[PDB]
DNA sequence: TTTCTTAACATCTTAACTTTAAC
DNA sequence: GTTAAAGTTAAGATGTTAAGAAAG
């Protein structure tokens, strides 16, 4: 009988490729490749990034990259990344809130909400 | 441009041209370091996106011709080498830089040009401590150049970084400034 | 749309070199039994260009009375013959690396290969409308030659000679290059970078192998155009420096030492 | 340059609200399932090789796929120049000894099937020479002439002809002869375009579907450029 | 004293980019 | 205001060799 490729790969990732590469079901990571090497966000980095929100202040992403990252992350993504988290182009109005981490889920849906009411949704970021 | 494939392919040399300024640059540098000191003169510094390959060509441009070992390691004048490369007229070029349509180049040949080259073109001490390399500041992103930031090569990623830090020295000056 | 203009362009400007004759001084015919066996020594010295010019009775060829790869093993270039030098070969597939093993116990090294890509003559007729003998094929190649333009609508790809063999088909012959050294004080002149490593021709699907006139022309034109010292210039110069093994009896090289074997 | 400043600040930010738009799109986007170019039935690798465990890659293969790779694909970094270069060809990639290459389990890798070795003009007979003592026969080679955009031969430099061309040179391990390989197909030319640094033309893969149909192929140095279908892939960019 | 790495060395072609004369 | 027609630049999977870092 003929070797099924598709089986055939998804075992051949998931036993032998990174974790980045492949994914836990053992699916292509295309997250991976479409970005540059090493320029990838994985779910790792983005849990640190929401542990980091609420855990240090927003804003300081000196002490965020240096303590809850390894201090190789750029400011500039850690912004861009959590500006994703909020649904809002502009954190600056959420300058250090430092209450609970139960509820980002909660603002970033308020925003799209507005976004939505608005007519500002533009790729579940609303604009400000 | 597809910013997805690897780093290895498609080389580039982000600046892509000459410039007026970066020739003038170029012509202090090579009185200074010396012919053919490619690695002591972007160590130093005073190109700011050149790669050793277009430093090596541009050298070749100014000399007018490609046979820059005879220059290795020796600070001349470039005028007066250009002037005699455009004077001879029984030879041949392409982009306007004497090729030797002759022999191939021998170890003795070299050194006794070299010594030839240092004694008929080469400058004094006082003209070689007189030359003044643009001092860079050494905490400088890529300045300005709203047109070399906004790179097909970069990604936004990249772009926004170098947006950032930008903005950040603009910030830092009005704050010296104020 | 094949630019086939311009690979081909060179057969309209590399005109055939008319032999010198054995009366001149301008060549050397030297006629053996078998090439292999023979100490080349007395029939040249110091020289700077060795082409073999080597058919080889491979698999592949369906009987066409070539040479045994394995006879060349008992060829003998000594240092006498060729002290720096650059030796030019026909390789085949199969004894690609019998050749590069038994030049690299010779003494030489590796260098470089040249390969001539085999565009099909029937094909190419065939397009041109929608055994032969040496004659017709040379008018035939005349007549794809001068209607190259009409030709010009049809992809290469449909046009590459694709012979028997039993991994890949063949569409190309290689000329391999090998260096020897000897003692690096002397220092062989050289014009670099002088011509292109692929050409593309025309060929029949008889044999393709045996490179034709006008063919062996520009392989000869690149030995002269890569060793300039290598050329024999009369009157200033007492020995030819270049030297062709298993050359033709009608086409003596003004300026080669030609082996003929007989 | 107060003004001027203030109308450059203005300009920075507006650039940087575009960008900002372009790359949350982007992101978004690969959030909601944007397929990328590299196909499903991949297996990149992005290890070194001289570190690599391949004694995971034999036993996972021989746990899935039930026997070893039909072509191994091989287009090695070798020692040619520097990633910042004063006259030519612009390597922007590791360099690796002779004996680096020399020294992976190929031969533990395969049992009969296929090696398509990428080579240079210097490496030639290094190449020829690591086909001949991971126990291989050389039987073929495949030149890939270079093609310019419009047609031409795009030609490259050299040290004795203006190299414009690249060979890879294949060989044969075992048996062959059964229904698995396909004879007589293809051919030893790729006249195709030349579409990045040290980037092999796509036909290469074709022709390695041509000679070996629905079969396991390992690429041994991969970019991102070389993922395919039922292509286990290894290298440091991948 | 011997060898190993880096930098710099020329002899070439073609497409992409830039600049310029002409309708 | 375009257009086609030269200059110009970088990019290309070269081998070789002088100049030291490094082991004697
Ligand atoms: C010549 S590239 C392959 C290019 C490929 N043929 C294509 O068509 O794009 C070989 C790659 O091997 C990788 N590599 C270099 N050193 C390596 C090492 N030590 N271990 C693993 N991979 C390495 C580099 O990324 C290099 O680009």
């Amino acid at each position: 009988q003929p070797l099924d490729f598709t089986q055939y790969a998804k075992n051949m990732r998931k036993d032998l490729s990174n974790q980045d590469i492949c994914l836990e079901d053992g699916a292509l990571n295309h997250s991976y490749f479409l970005t540059k090497k090493g320029q990838y966000w994985t779910p790792l980095n983005q849990k640190a990034l929401q542990r980091g929100i609420e855990l240090f202040g927003v804003g300081n992403w000196k002490e965020i990259n240096y303590d809850e990252f390894s201090g190789k992350a750029n400011i500039v993504e850690l912004e861009l990344r959590t500006c994703m988290i909020l649904g809002i182009n502009d954190i600056t109005e959420y300058y250090g809130k430092k209450i609970s981490e139960e509820e980002q889920e909660e603002i970033k849906k308020s925003n799209i909400a507005k976004g939505k009411k608005e007519n500002k949704l533009k790729d579940n970021i609303y604009q400000k | 441009f597809q910013h997805n494939q690897s780093k290895s392919l498609w080389n580039y040399t982000l600046s892509p041209g000459w410039r007026e300024e970066e020739v003038k640059i170029l012509k202090s540098a090579l009185q200074l370091f010396g012919i053919g000191k490619w690695k002591k003169i972007m160590e130093s510094g005073c190109l700011p996106g050149k790669s050793i390959g277009q430093i090596y060509m541009q050298t070749q441009r100014l000399l007018g011709q490609q046979s820059l070992g005879d220059f290795m390691g020796l600070q001349i004048d470039l005028e007066a080498v250009f002037n005699q490369n455009m004077k001879k007229q029984d030879v041949l070029r392409k982009n306007n830089c004497i090729i030797n349509t002759g022999d191939n180049p021998t170890k003795e040949e070299r050194k006794r040009r070299i010594e030839q080259n240092r004694k008929i073109y080469g400058l004094s001490a006082k003209q070689i401590a007189e030359i003044k390399l643009p001092k860079v500041k050494k905490h400088a992103p890529q300045y300005m150049t709203l047109e070399d930031i906004e790179n097909e090569k970069f990604t936004n990623l990249e772009i926004l970084t170098h947006l950032y830090n930008l903005k950040a020295e603009i910030v830092r000056r009005l704050a010296e400034q104020g | 749309d094949n630019q086939l203009s311009l690979l081909l362009k060179w057969r309209n400007d590399k005109i055939p070199l008319k032999s010198a004759s054995e009366t001149d001084n301008k060549c050397k015919v030297v006629n053996v039994k078998n090439i292999f066996k023979s100490d080349l020594s007395k029939y040249g010295a110091n020289l700077q260009a060795l082409f073999i010019n080597a058919l080889w009775k491979v698999k592949s060829r369906k009987e066409k009375e070539g040479l045994n790869i394995n006879d060349l093993s008992n060829l003998k270039i000594p240092l006498s013959l060729m002290k720096n030098g650059i030796l030019f070969i026909w390789s085949e597939k199969e004894i690609l690396g019998q050749i590069v093993e038994i030049m690299e116990q010779k003494g030489f090294t590796y260098i470089e290969n040249f390969s001539i890509m085999f565009l099909g003559l029937n094909k190419c007729l065939q397009s041109i409308n929608h055994e032969k003998s040496i004659e017709q094929v040379t008018q035939e190649k005349k007549f794809v030659m001068n209607n190259l333009d009409i030709l010009k609508s049809t992809d290469i790809n449909n046009l590459f000679l694709r012979n028997n063999y039993p991994y890949f088909k063949k569409t190309r012959h290689t000329l391999l290059m090998f260096r020897r050294i000897g003692d690096k004080n002397q220092k062989l002149e050289l014009r670099h970078q002088r011509t292109s490593d692929v050409v593309f021709e025309v060929t029949d699907e008889q044999d393709p192998s045996k490179v034709d006139t006008m063919m062996k022309e520009y392989v000869y034109q690149m030995i002269e155009t890569l060793l300039p010292k290598a050329q024999f210039i009369p009157g200033v110069d007492k020995h030819l420096k270049m030297m062709e093994l298993f050359a033709s009896t009608d086409n003596y090289r003004p300026g080669w030492i030609s082996v003929i074997e007989k | 340059s107060k003004k001027g400043l203030q109308g450059l600040l203005q300009d920075i930010e507006k650039r940087i609200l575009h960008y900002k738009q372009l790359f949350f799109k982007e992101q978004n986007e690969i959030a909601n399932g944007k397929r990328s170019m590299v196909p499903d039935n991949s297996i990149p690798i992005c290890s070194d090789v001289t570190k690599l465990n391949f004694q995971a890659l034999i036993d996972a293969q021989m746990r899935h796929a039930g026997k070893m790779f039909d072509v191994i694909m091989m287009d090695p970094p070798w020692q040619l120049s520097s990633s910042q270069p004063s006259r030519g060809v612009a390597i922007a990639y590791d360099s690796l000894s002779d004996e680096k290459i020399q020294n992976m389990p190929i031969q533990s890798l395969q049992q009969d099937g296929f090696i398509f070795v990428w080579a240079i003009n210097a490496k030639y007979r290094v190449t020829i020479k690591m086909i001949e003592n991971w126990g291989y026969k050389l039987v073929d080679e495949i030149t890939w002439v270079k093609k310019t955009v419009n047609g031409k031969i795009a030609k490259g430099h050299g040290f004795y002809l203006q190299h414009a061309k690249e060979s890879c040179l294949i060989g044969v391990k075992g048996d062959v002869d059964n229904g698995r390989f396909k004879k007589n197909i293809a051919s030893d030319v790729i006249f195709s375009e030349r579409r990045g640094q040290s980037q092999k033309p796509e036909e290469i893969y074709q022709y390695i579907n041509q000679l070996c149909p629905n079969g396991n192929y390992l690429e041994i140095f991969a970019r991102r450029n070389n993922l395919h279908d039922n292509w286990v892939s290894i290298g440091n960019e991948l």
